[PDB]
């Protein structure tokens, strides 16, 4: 029994080990119960604005569609405090869980940035954070562990399966399992069983409500499509939210394609893999023949994930949004292109988003259409990465 | 077929308890593994807890983690996992086996299918470590349509409601979780769990095994004690496994002593 | 001739080679004009806004003046595009640049801060840019040299000297004295000829502006005393501007104290050095009995500059702002304690603003007092120093 | 005195231009300093122009400042530099003596007590490289008290007001840059100056000596040609010395030949 649906259509549920139900229930107690509480509301919003910086800019980027009918705006998420849009519902869960009575924070990382958010909010507001992160993301985003150790939280590297984010997240469950009653599982992507892609939303769907006022108030009218990289879901899930009730705004979501689709090392489970279960969801899943779950691949700590969350499957499965790839090249051409021609460093999983709407402006330059991106985050933590990149390259 | 009544309803004319190890199938190697089952039934186990390698097992610790990996690293499918239980159930035909498995290999090629494949090969029960009661519909109806006992969880945090919906929905027996966290000999359950077990009696439910970090024979004589039907233990047993890996003569004897006290230790 | 007054009672003026004249006036003449066109103003609000990020948020910190009768507020110029306060000026000496039809622009850097503000801006509006910086602070904050190569701008090492921003500064000017007919030399700091020093308070002052708005709609009344680091002296007079005419406001500069005063081994010119005259202008100095310019020193590379900008000797020989200094030591310690309480990671150059608003407090912990302190960038460049120094204390 | 005054009279009638070159004092070392200052005397130098080490030498470029550092790796002050002008002074009656300074040197002590010790010891002239004739007021001022002749600077980019202005203040001689930039003798001045040349003569302005970046005769020729009353070199002197400092009697007799050939190229 639960009191919000845990599906998406066939998507989502609650497939988790019985032990953690209670857990489960609690939360989405205490998220329901939130969402109707002024005072919940208030200090969200307090945080949001005078901690977090809301509302971020949105900015138009000119040089980059010179030539074209393109209008690209970006939505600068990288200018939140900590650095990406993760901040925003780590509030929200922090909130929830000093709600919930609980004392400790359990999160899993990738890209760091999660990672990041979560110390940081655990800082501020009196928790105990630990942090699961694959040793092989320990490396090529160490500016991150630096800087969850600086703010407190305990960093634990993870070595099985690839040392990557799956493998975080599954040492973040298991300790879930173990330490409910005292720590709150700060799940950071709109996945996961219920209610975690529901809460993940609610507390993400801000990106898209600015979004809207400022296209409105610069351009009088809607986009006609914003595009959002897909990890597992949330920055995405973020900027949709908003517009998916206005049939005429395209939402586009890219998942990447890492050494390209036909290799099989990439992170595209939603157009590339099939549904099953694993990570507490049912949704689709890069997995063997055998029903074995896959190794994801991605140039980007934070999209390499094998699974994405059940809502982008389901408004994939309706129509109401359309997915693409874009591989590890294409994203470093994009990276490169914001540096040298707006100024701005992007995190090399917004990269992803940038580069499809590149595409599309090249593709059809005498198209008229109004863009958003979704910028979300920064490209400090990825500098070393790409310098050793282009050093290889002899660029 | 009726393996797990007919277990207990003779186990409780000699008035003792179930000891029911668990191993990973294939671990460490097809071949290894049979003979360790066959070890481990001679030695005096009233069933099998057997699991199918899986890549994520969120519901294990380390030392059940790296049978998964060895069984992989020895190249062991679920394809070769039914052909080892049907080796198994062909020399064995009266002991219980029930599966361990994880949501998306049951799910993977139909859920249907994947219950009738164990029907065929003779397994006794199936417990999905991912799939709570609330979302049990499927293949708790699946698993009855193919004469298959869906193994559910009590946990030590069960409220009424699931004390009464794992008493009217499972079959073969009850599992009696020791505690939260997940499987390994390192962590002893804390709470007493009399509470649970008598009300799982007045609602008729499957007689109830208790599982997680019983790894020595007062445990299993204290679940007996304590009115539950008997106990499961994996990771004590595994770890014979792990450390005896270049001596397989070695991992054979001990795993007999070990099987030997535990058994020894339902009877009273 | 000049337009502007350059000086502050005895401090400023224009005091380089004669052949610079003739730029420093047309500067002058671009800034009077400039200041006076709604165009320039709108384009320059529109950058600030929507490019920049601005209005910075001002966040109340309650953990770390726990226990006492001090509120702190931080202005949070860490949260602006480029992660410090150095954006907002360049922006508008970028529009300057243009508008005198500069093509190139020419920077110094310590901090590297101002090197990757003056790269970014460069890669937006279309100037070709080279940066220098000492190859000491190159290694102590390369994370900003990796930025700045990303955005196509041209870093070139210092190694004169002491191969700190001093000597970065050097360089900068000589290069200027040869190629001002081309390239705009884009200080960065309110300090050098003038009209540098009244440019860059201009094109600061909104933070203050914004802070006493802030503080006046959360507080009802103005702060008791505003705080921040001095190291040639734009962050603070960007704070203190709109407040000099508020005489109840306390302005308070913080000087690097580096080992300690006594050590000879600081950047505190103003209350330890001596007037003297050195790049372009009139104002204390580190120097020796015989007059020539010592080396500064500072754990913080944004403050090692052994001079300052003459409107805060001015404002200091009036006694309308106090300056003091804070050591190595108590700089690390305020960053440390804003990490773990606030979950801020705050510059080095800030942390000495921030340790002496802790020490106003812990010094008097029953004395009312409303303080904001300029957070003006974010510690990303120094997360690797900091590294160091702690490993080898063993904590 | 009138040493540039005199100098100037006995070069027009001769019809002849000046060459003045520029080394840093103390540059090697005090004792090779004074006889590096000699040889230029003797070979032929119809003045002197003499830098003062500075930590911070903003108007010249790396071949002067590798100078400056040599001076201060030998621990030369600007005491000791005046101890050397008394000594140049002592040995060499007639010579016009110039000093480069930048401000901070002569602000340091007091800009009076400055320009008091040049006359103390027989400086006819002081260049302040940072100070513009924006800021000249006190330093001209204290210049004139003290017979000590204000160099002003015409630029390349000068306008009417600068020349006059330039022509005004000035004394001894007019400063010509050839260019912008610093000081180096890598990079040659590229405008005519002709303009500037005749403006100042109109104004009455100091008699012209051009300098930067004038490293050959020919150079030191078209000066003069242009009517230019002179030029100055620097660079092209302290490159030698840079060049020979491990054979200083190499040193002298390199230096020798180039001042000798230099002023020869003064006399038409
Ligand atoms: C700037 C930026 N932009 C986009 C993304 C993509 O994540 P999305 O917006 O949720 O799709 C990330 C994801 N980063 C991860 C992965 N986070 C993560 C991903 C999948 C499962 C669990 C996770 O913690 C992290 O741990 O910070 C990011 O940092
Ligand atoms: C975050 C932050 N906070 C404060 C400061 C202190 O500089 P202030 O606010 O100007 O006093 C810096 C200074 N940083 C320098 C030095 N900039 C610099 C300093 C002195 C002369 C020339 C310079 O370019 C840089 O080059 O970025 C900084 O980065
Ligand atoms: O002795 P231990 O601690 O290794 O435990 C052995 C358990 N092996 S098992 O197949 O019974 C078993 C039973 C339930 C599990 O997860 C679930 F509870 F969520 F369903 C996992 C394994
Ligand atoms: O031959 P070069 O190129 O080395 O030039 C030698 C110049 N030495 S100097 O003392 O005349 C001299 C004259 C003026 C200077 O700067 C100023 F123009 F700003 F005032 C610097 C040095
Ligand atoms: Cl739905
Ligand atoms: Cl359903
Ligand atoms: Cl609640
Ligand atoms: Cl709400
Ligand atoms: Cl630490
Ligand atoms: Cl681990
Ligand atoms: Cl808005
Ligand atoms: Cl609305
Ligand atoms: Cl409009
Ligand atoms: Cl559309
Ligand atoms: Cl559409
Ligand atoms: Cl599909
Ligand atoms: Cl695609
Ligand atoms: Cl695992
Ligand atoms: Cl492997
Ligand atoms: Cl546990
Ligand atoms: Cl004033
Ligand atoms: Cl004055
Ligand atoms: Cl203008
Ligand atoms: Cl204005
Ligand atoms: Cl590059
Ligand atoms: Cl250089
Ligand atoms: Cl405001
Ligand atoms: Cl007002
Ligand atoms: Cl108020
Ligand atoms: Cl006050
Ligand atoms: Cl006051
Ligand atoms: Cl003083
Ligand atoms: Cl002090
Ligand atoms: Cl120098
Ligand atoms: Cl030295
Ligand atoms: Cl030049
Ligand atoms: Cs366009
Ligand atoms: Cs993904
Ligand atoms: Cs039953
Ligand atoms: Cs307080
Ligand atoms: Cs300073
Ligand atoms: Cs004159």
């Amino acid at each position: 029994t639960t009191l919000l649906n845990p599906y998406f259509g066939e998507f989502g549920g609650m497939y988790v080990p019985q032990i953690l139900m209670p857990a489960l229930n609690q939360l989405e107690e205490a998220f329901v119960s939130a969402q109707k509480d002024p005072e919940f509301q208030a200090q969200f919003a307090d945080l949001l604005k005078n901690y977090a910086g809301r509302p971020t800019a949105l900015t138009k980027c000119q040089n980059i569609t010179a030539g074209t009918r393109t209008t690209l705006y970006l939505k600068r998420e990288d200018l939140l405090h900590g650095g990406a849009h993760k901040t925003n519902q780590v509030l929200g869960q922090a909130l929830l869980a000093k709600r919930m009575g609980k004392s400790e924070i359990i999160a899993e990382t990738g890209a760091g940035a999660h990672g990041v958010a979560s110390a940081l909010a655990s800082a501020l507001l009196g928790l105990k954070c630990r942090i699961y992160m694959g040793a092989k993301d320990v490396e090529r985003q160490s500016p991150n562990v630096f800087r969850m150790r600086l703010m407190g939280a305990e960093v634990i590297p993870v070595h099985s399966g690839s040392a990557t984010l799956k493998d975080a997240c599954n040492e973040a469950l298991r300790d879930w399992s173990g330490s409910y009653e005292t720590a709150h599982y700060m799940l950071g992507t709109a996945a996961g069983p219920h209610p975690y892609p529901t809460i993940v939303r609610e507390f993400q769907r801000m990106i898209g409500e600015e979004t809207k006022a400022q296209i409105l108030d610069k351009e009088g009218r809607l986009p006609d499509a914003v595009i959002a990289c897909v990890g597992g879901g949330s920055n995405a899930i973020g900027m949709f939210a908003d517009f998916i009730n206005d049939t005429s705004v395209g939402l586009i979501g890219v998942e990447p394609g890492g050494h390209g689709i036909e290799t099989g090392e990439h992170g595209a489970p939603l157009k590339h893999g099939r549904v099953g279960i694993y990570f507490g969801m049912k949704a689709p899943m890069m997995q063997t023949a055998d029903g074995q779950i896959e190794e994801s691949y991605s140039i980007s700590a934070g999209l390499d994930f094998p699974s994405v969350g059940p809502q982008h499957a389901y408004l994939n499965s309706i129509g109401r949004a359309d997915y693409v790839s874009i591989t590890d090249d294409e994203a470093l051409e994009a990276f490169k292109t914001l540096c040298r021609h707006e100024g701005i460093i992007p995190a090399l999983e917004s990269s992803h988003a940038l580069a499809h709407a590149l595409k599309m402006m090249r593709e059809q330059p005498e198209k008229e259409q109004l863009l958003v991106v979704n910028l979300s985050g920064r490209g400090d933590k990825d500098i070393f990465t790409v310098h050793d990149i282009l050093k290889a390259r002899g660029e | 077929m009726e393996r797990y009544e007919n277990l207990f309803a003779q186990l409780n004319d000699r008035r003792e308890g179930a000891f029911v190890p668990f191993v990973t199938l294939g671990d460490p190697g097809i071949e290894q593994s049979l003979k360790i089952i066959d070890t481990l039934i001679d030695a005096g186990a009233d069933a099998l807890e057997l699991g199918v390698p899986f890549s994520d097992p969120l519901a294990d610790g380390p030392t059940i983690q790296n049978a998964n990996l060895r069984a992989f690293a020895a190249g062991v499918t679920p394809a070769q996992c039914f052909e080892m239980l049907a080796l198994i159930r062909e020399k064995h035909p009266t002991i219980p086996i029930g599966l361990l498995m994880y949501a998306n290999l049951v799910f993977n090629n139909g859920i249907d299918a994947f219950y009738a494949r164990c029907e065929q090969v003779g397994v006794d029960s199936v417990l999905v470590a991912d799939v709570p009661v609330e979302e049990s519909a499927p293949f708790r109806q699946a698993a009855l349509r193919h004469n298959i006992a869906p193994i559910f969880i009590c946990p030590p945090n069960a409220d009424d409601d699931l004390l009464r919906q794992v008493a009217s929905y499972g079959r073969g027996y009850t599992y009696l979780l020791s505690r939260s966290g997940v499987t390994g000999a390192e962590n002893r359950g804390a709470l007493p769990l009399h509470h649970l077990i008598e009300k799982l009696k007045e609602y008729h439910a499957a007689p109830a095994l208790q599982g997680f970090g019983i790894s020595s024979p007062e445990q299993v004589s204290a679940a007996v004690r304590a009115g539950a039907a008997g106990a499961i233990s994996g990771s004590a047993i595994v770890k014979i496994i792990e450390k005896n890996l270049a001596s397989p003569k070695q991992m054979l004897a001990e795993l007999r002593s070990f099987v030997s006290a535990m058994k020894a230790a339902s009877r009273a």
